[PDB]
């Protein structure tokens, strides 16, 4: 079982927006403001989406945007098109270390 | 402890 | 020329001992903390250690701590992780990523730790 | 130098 | 969360005068610290910087060889030592935090003058 | 005194619209690097960071200011001007011999 939450797989059709939750506890996206997002396809390199809970790195494309209500992050990706098709997980910060979702598979529709 | 991950962790940032 | 890239990575027997290496290009090796990040096939990212931007401090996930050593040379621009007393659960793709953020991934190693077959 | 000016200001980032 | 300069006052010129800087509300230890200054009706001007562990220092031009910028990290605390005033270093001095400059105090009032004008 | 970077004088505004403040460099300083900040000062007071790194805005900062960038020229705008944005707003780049500052612009709210 994965130390954060998110959704096993969320399939969207091209030009919708999807957000992908990520729940955490009290003591982890509850208690800090070190949440981030990151982007890999198969058999590929992890790529930074958003660090900080809402920042965006400045090659990222602003698509991709970032929210925290209580111990749930969120990911939202909207104008959602194919190369949007990946696997997505949410990092945050806790008092023994980073510890990562168990990742979501986005579909797209095509 | 947490004050030994805080130290692990840290960067050089400049210009 | 901006890259991370492991090597050393292999298939070894449960208890025996292994080496990864990671060479930093295109950047200030000394300035940023470096980790290491695994992933079991078909499974979540996780977060195994980290070192700081002079070696001075470093820090260990539960799950491998006694067994794991990271270190880093910022003469030769390359952070290592020593693994030893391996265990099949620690059969894994295994990426360095750079500063807290980890903003830079490297293609990732393959180790794999099993007996005969599997 | 442009080194040393960078060296200079330098801060200790961490979590 | 606040910095406090002190140290300001009137000299002749030749004289030497040092500013002391107050650092209050973080760990002034993981932060360098700049001196910059505003001359009557100026801009900003950018006099020396001093890295996180006093280890770099970096003067401009009009202040290299007559000031000397410091820190006492254990006492958490900005120096600026001015040696050789001249009319021209008559300024509102500011200390201010890391790259950004995200941090500054109120200033504190050093003018070098003889009654003239 | 002649600033090294250029801002101008004086802009006035009516509440409720919208002014920019140009700030002119030269080849190696806004056009060389992307590390142009602004800030605001009321009289009397700490000068405050309104935004760093050509367009970003720290945490506490209204989005009424953005900050833009093109070729030798840094753009701080602000939007709804109301009466709390009368004061003095510098420019600052960065240099191969040190930062510099523009010699300021006084805003006035009509």
């Amino acid at each position: 079982q994965s130390a954060l939450t998110q959704p096993a797989s969320v399939s969207g059709s091209p030009g919708q927006s999807i957000t992908i939750s990520c729940t955490g506890t009290s003591s982890d996206i509850g208690a800090y403001n070190y949440v981030s997002w990151y982007q890999q396809y198969p058999g590929k390199a992890p790529k930074l989406l958003i660090y900080d809970v809402s920042n965006r790195p400045s090659g990222i494309s602003n698509r991709f945007s970032g929210s925290k209500s209580g111990d749930t992050a969120s990911l939202t990706i909207s104008g959602l098109q194919a190369e949007d098709e990946a696997d997505y997980y949410c990092s945050s910060f806790a008092n023994s270390g980073p510890l990562f979702g168990g990742g979501t598979k986005v579909t797209v529709l095509g | 402890t947490l004050e030994k991950l805080m130290k692990a962790f840290e960067s050089l940032k400049s210009f | 020329q901006v890259q991370l890239q492991e090597s050393g990575g292999g298939l070894v027997q449960p208890g025996g001992s292994l080496r990864l290496s990671c060479a930093a290009s295109g950047f200030t090796f000394s300035s940023y903390s470096m980790s290491w990040v695994r992933q079991a096939p078909g499974k979540g990212l996780e977060w195994v250690a980290v070192i700081s931007y002079d070696g001075s401090n470093k820090y260990y996930a539960d799950s491998v701590k006694g067994r794991f050593t990271i270190s880093r040379d910022n003469s030769k621009n390359t952070l290592y992780l020593q693994m030893n007393s391996l265990r099949a659960e620690d059969t894994a793709v295994y990426y360095c990523a750079r500063d807290r953020y980890f903003d830079l991934w490297g293609r990732g190693t393959l180790v794999t730790v099993s007996s005969g077959g599997g």
